[PDB]
This record gives C-alpha cells, sequence and structure tokens, in this order.
RNA sequence: GUUUAUUAAAAACACAGCACUGUGCAAACACGAAAGUGGACGUAUACGGUGUGACGCCUGCCCGGUGCCGGGAGGUUAAU
C-alpha cells in the first residue's frame, strides 16, 4: 500500500515506505542471478563521466527476459520478487516444460495467472504478441524497438503504451512522455500497464536513504569557485548568468535533438 | 566512365556500346553483377570477334532459359492451407521462402530471391495474384489461393 | 438463465463468414447449455448514417438464454475481431418467436 | 591508422592561418572510407579502406592492379 | 551529517521535499583525435543539468533589455 510512517525520531517524520504484501520474503532464484560491480561513475580512463553515483547497497543482478522467447507455450507466474535494478518488480513464471524466467509484472498479475508469449495468444493482460496483432488502442508495455531487440520502451513502473495507429507496416505508438513515433508492426509487447505504479508516492524521509540508493550529494554551481563551475564566486551569492552545465552548455531550455537518423520515425514531439 | 555493355541495360544500356554511366553505377551495380565491363581502348580488340558475335546468344539461351524455365510449370498455381486463427488473422505471413519451398517441391525449381509479392507478404488467406521474375524482359504468374485450415 | 438478445453486425465482404460466425458463435453458446431461440440472419441491409466510410453492413441476429460466462466472453470475441462492428447485447423477459 | 591502402595518404599537418595570421597547428585528414570490392580472381569482394582518390585510381586501374600493388609492398587486402 | 590537514566547524556545504528544463535509447551528457567505456546490463514512475532547501500559509505585476524557443514571408549574406 502507501504507509506514512510515524515520527518517532526525527528524520522518520516524512517517511512513505511502500510496503507490498505481494512480495516474496524469501532469498531469489540462484539460476537467474549474478553479480554485478558498480563502477561509481568512472570508465575506462577512470574518470567520474557521470557525477552523484557511488556508494549504496550491494545489489546482485536479476537475468530478466525482455524478448519473450519461447513463443507458443503456456507460463505460470509463480511468485513476486523484489528487483533492485528496475523500478518494477519482476515475477518467477514457470513455463509448462519447466524452464523458469523471470519477466516484469504488469498490473494486474498475480502469483498463478497464465500467461502467454508468441503470435497466437488471446489478448489477455500479461501476454507477449506482435504489434500488428494487438487491435489498436490496447494498452501494450516492454515494448521494442527493433523486431526480436527485446524491449526498450514502456519498462518502468506504472509506465504504459498506447498503441494508436497502424500505417501499412507501422505502429504510431502515443509514448509516456507524449510522443507519437513509429514501430515496425513485428515487435512484440506485452499487454496492460506495468505494476508497482505506487513507487511515484515514495519520498524517501532522509539522506541516507538517497545515499544507500546509490546517490551522492549534488552540489549546487553556486557555491562553487568561478574555476570550478561557470557560475560560481560572486561575494554573498551573485548570480547574474544565463544558467549553464558545468561545461558550459545552456541547460534550462536548450533542446540538442540531433540524430537525423531517428527522424524518421518521430511523428510529433514531446510537448 | 566510357562503360561497354553486356546485358541490356533498360534505359540506355545496348550490348556494346562506349556509355556514360556514373563512377558509381560502373562499379556497385554494373561490375559484380557482371552485366557491363568498363572497357577503355583494350577490350574493345578482346570484345570486336571473339565476344560481340560469339559470347552474345551464348549469354542469350540463358535469356531462353526464362521462357524455358518459366514455362516448366503450364500449371501456375500455389494451395497454402496454412493454420488460421479465430475466423482470421492468420498465423504467419508468407515472405519468399514458403512459396519458394513449395514451388521448388511442387513446381520450377526456382531459388529464393526469385519469389515476388506485389500484394504483401501474403496475411489475408484467399486468392493472390502472385508474380515473379526471371528476366527483365519476362514476367510470370503464378496464382496463389491461399486456404484456411 | 438470463435472456438476451444479441443484434450484430458483419461488414459484407467478410458476410461470406457469416454462417461459420453464427454456426462457431451458438457452439460456443451450447457448450454453456444456452438454449437458443432465435437465429433471424437478416442479411445486407442499408445503413442509415454511414458507418466507417463504407456503408450498408450485414445484420445477425441471436436471441439466447445462456449464463453470464459465456455471454462475456462471447462479447469479448465481438470485441477482439475484425469482421463484427457494433455489436449489442440486451434485456432478458422471456425469449424466442418468429418477428421482424 | 589512418592511411589509406591504395595511395598511401596519411594526414597531414599545418597552420590553421586566420584572418589576422594567427597560425594554429591543424591536421589535414584524408578522405577515407570503407569501400567493399570486387575482385573476380578470387569473385568475392574484398574490403579496402581507402581514398577517394584511391577510388579513382582503381577507377582507371584495375583492381587487380592495385591489389597486386598491394601484392608488391605486401600488406593485406 | 560535511567543511578550510597545520589560526575560520559556522548562519557556509549537503540533505529529504519542490519546480523548471533537456533526454525516444546507437539517449542527452561526459572521458576519449579514434575505436570504445560510463550513463545503465537502466529505458521517461528512468536519467542528466540548473536553482531552491523539511513542514505549514503562500509564491503578485512586467517579454521593453539580455537569453532560450517557435516561425518562416521579405531584406542582407559564405565557399560555389
Amino acid at each position: 500500500a502507501v504507509v506514512k510512517c510515524k515520527p518517532t525520531s526525527p528524520g522518520r517524520r516524512h517517511v512513505v515506505k511502500v510496503v507490498n504484501p505481494e512480495l516474496h520474503k524469501g532469498k531469489p532464484f540462484a539460476p537467474l542471478l549474478e553479480k554485478n560491480s558498480k563502477s561509481g561513475g568512472r570508465n575506462n580512463n577512470g574518470r567520474i563521466t557521470t557525477r552523484h553515483i557511488g556508494g549504496g547497497h550491494k545489489q546482485a543482478y536479476r537475468i530478466v527476459d525482455f524478448k519473450r522467447n519461447k513463443d507458443g507455450i503456456p507460463a505460470v507466474v509463480e511468485r513476486l520478487e523484489y528487483d533492485p535494478n528496475r523500478s518494477a518488480n519482476i515475477a518467477l513464471v514457470l513455463y509448462k516444460d519447466g524452464e523458469r524466467r523471470y519477466i516484469l509484472a504488469p498490473k494486474g498479475l498475480k502469483a498463478g495467472d497464465q500467461i502467454q508469449s508468441g503470435v497466437d495468444a488471446a489478448i489477455k493482460p500479461g501476454n507477449t504478441l506482435p504489434m500488428r496483432n494487438i487491435p489498436v488502442g490496447s494498452t501494450v508495455h516492454n515494448v521494442e524497438m527493433k523486431p526480436g531487440k527485446g524491449g526498450q520502451l514502456a519498462r518502468s513502473a506504472g509506465t504504459y503504451v498506447q498503441i494508436v495507429a497502424r500505417d501499412g507496416a507501422y505502429v504510431t505508438l502515443r509514448l509516456r512522455s507524449g510522443e507519437m513515433r513509429k514501430v515496425e508492426a513485428d515487435c512484440r509487447a506485452t499487454l496492460g500497464e506495468v505494476g508497482n505504479a505506487e513507487h511515484m508516492l515514495r519520498v524517501l524521509g532522509k539522506a541516507g536513504a538517497a545515499r544507500w540508493r546509490g546517490v551522492r550529494p549534488t552540489v549546487r554551481g553556486t557555491a562553487m569557485n568561478p574555476v570550478d563551475h561557470p557560475h560560481g564566486g560572486g561575494e554573498g551569492r551573485n548570480f547574474g548568468k544565463h544558467p549553464v552545465t558545468p561545461w558550459g552548455v545552456q541547460t534550462k531550455g536548450k533542446k540538442t535533438r540531433s540524430n537525423k537518423r531517428t527522424d524518421k520515425f518521430i511523428v510529433r514531439r514531446r510537448s | 566512365m566510357q562503360v561497354i555493355l553486356l546485358d541490356k541495360v533498360a534505359n540506355l544500356g545496348s550490348l556494346g556500346d562506349q556509355v556514360n554511366v556514373k563512377a558509381g553505377y560502373a562499379r556497385n551495380f554494373l561490375v559484380p553483377q557482371g552485366k557491363a565491363v568498363p572497357a577503355t581502348k583494350k577490350n574493345i580488340e578482346f570484345f570486336e570477334a571473339r565476344r560481340a558475335e560469339l559470347e552474345a546468344k551464348l549469354a542469350e539461351v540463358l535469356a531462353a532459359a526464362n521462357a524455358r524455365a518459366e514455362k516448366i510449370n503450364a500449371l501456375e498455381t500455389v494451395t497454402i492451407a496454412s493454420k488460421a486463427g479465430d475466423e482470421g488473422k492468420l498465423f504467419g505471413s508468407i515472405g519468399t521462402r514458403d512459396i519458394a519451398d513449395a514451388v521448388t517441391a511442387a513446381g520450377v525449381e526456382v531459388a529464393k530471391s526469385e519469389v515476388r509479392l506485389p500484394n504483401g507478404v501474403l496475411r489475408t488467406t484467399g486468392e493472390h495474384e502472385v508474380s515473379f521474375q526471371v528476366h527483365s524482359e519476362v514476367f510470370a504468374k503464378v496464382i496463389v489461393n491461399v486456404v484456411a485450415e | 438463465m438470463r435472456h438476451y438478445e444479441i443484434v450484430f453486425m458483419v461488414h459484407p465482404d467478410q458476410s461470406e463468414q457469416v454462417p461459420g460466425m453464427i454456426e462457431r458463435y451458438t457452439a460456443a453458446i451450447t457448450g454453456a447449455e444456452g438454449k437458443i431461440h432465435r437465429l433471424e440472419d437478416w442479411g445486407r441491409r442499408q445503413l442509415a448514417y454511414p458507418i466507417n466510410k463504407l456503408h450498408k453492413a450485414h445484420y445477425v441476429l441471436m436471441n439466447v438464454e445462456a449464463p453470464q460466462e459465456v455471454i462475456d466472453e462471447l462479447e469479448t470475441t465481438f470485441r477482439f475481431n475484425d469482421a463484427v462492428i457494433r455489436s449489442m447485447v440486451m434485456r432478458t423477459k422471456h425469449a424466442v418467436t418468429e418477428a421482424s | 591508422s589512418r592511411v589509406c591502402q591504395v595511395t598511401g595518404k596519411r594526414p597531414v599537418t599545418g597552420n590553421n592561418r586566420s584572418h589576422a595570421l594567427n597560425a594554429t597547428k591543424r591536421r589535414f585528414l584524408p578522405n577515407l572510407h570503407s569501400h567493399r570490392f570486387w575482385v573476380e580472381s578470387e569473385k568475392r569482394f574484398v574490403t579496402l579502406r581507402v581514398s577517394a582518390k584511391g577510388m579513382r585510381v582503381i577507377d582507371k586501374k584495375g583492381i587487380d592492379t592495385v591489389l597486386a600493388e598491394l601484392r608488391a609492398r605486401g600488406e593485406k587486402y
């Protein structure tokens, strides 16, 4: 649900947890588990190329299926498990032939519900089926970009995609950020919205629940000296500049959409 | 480029002429498919007696084998009774392969890439006028009649 | 069980699928012991207002007394189906007669 | 490196003289491309990373003349 | 909680929370002449940037200036 905690100590006065009674209270399925070494924001050169990540708790990766390539086989969803890597929870799917996988959990997906992939499937929520056979208007998720790529769009918590058109061999999508965009109709998609849509109501309470979630403190550019940031300096919080990045690029309202390879697929833009 | 030819290229190529093709057209299309040769001052002397009169009909018997390999099948039909969904919405669309694997087994022994399809890649079960490619100037018709199962 | 009057439509190029649709649908009823009473297939009579670019769709009427788990899933097979246009399901009140 | 295989071109350096003769060392790069050539001696496509003038030499000289030159200096086509 | 090791521990920094903005994924952005790695084995309930700094009551008027954004008519205009 949505649990507003009680102020026993300061720094508990603003916590809201999302206590999910459905999820599994046990150690996960080990044949799909592996390690995941954090970077800390650094790459081959060893430099912090993306700032403000580091620390945090350990979190082992789960090989979560996206392509849904057991095609034509029924599948029992066996338990819901919490996943560290994603906003949404994973489900331990048992296929009929004794193979277990993980999938992303859609909204209505409780334990024991029978999903299945393939082109020859029902329009039950949770099924994977290609987009020339999904009825127009119906709401999908775990959307692909390329056929057989696996799944790129609408794969976070409560995130869905309304299929809006069917243009010959294309599908005009209404993405979650409100950007109509064409994909090839042979791409598979999974029906419903994604579960755990209550994740928007988590308010984290204190600094520590950021710092163990991977975040590191983000210093305002005004507090820095002028050699450090393009802002910065002035005795007594002067600002007087047009607000920019640490690398001098105009932030706060300056578009950077320059690909032109993928301007074929865009219909509408974010508004 | 001034490129001499082998095929009858539809617009301008005419079996042995000094043709101003472009640099890329001489190279990516005419050379690896082998339908023309860049001849400038040396392959003309190879082309006059050895290649103009002798080898031309030695190529054009392959042009005869489209009238022959086309007319291996004088019945000219294909029956595909695939498993159709619940009153409509067929299981799988038919590109080159199901037609090629059937006509290879029942019809003309032709390869995969000659399977031409004007009316899509065969979604809806029914009659479909399906035409083929054997030559640039010769065009066949083997009528597919898709059946529901 | 509940009586129901089911009028629906079929696009006329697929109006030759109609006895296949009628026979399949009444069989899917008959698995629930839904006692069929009417099958007044009206034919292809001209529509009033333009429905969906092409007018004059085929009507069907099937009017069965069935239970609920079959009429619901049957109506979803009216929805998720390219042939059927604008199906409807109606009141109970004691059915079956020759009437138009 | 950025060495054209055919002509042996490599990026030559030089000043970038501004409007008021401020010199600044830029590096003139050759117009390379990874063009895929057809050799009927091998009946297959040998891929060559070449300039554009090195496609003009293959426009004059044969592909076996040029792969004969890499047969001479002993590189790998 | 952090902070000028070795004269400053604070009212400074950070914080949870809020907003604006960019990013449709071969993402923006970053480190790299480049391949490539980070972002993230994540995919807009995600990620980067900028300000403000729990919570409560609130956030008025000004697009003339300087930006940013949309437009594309007319003028001016490079190599050619």
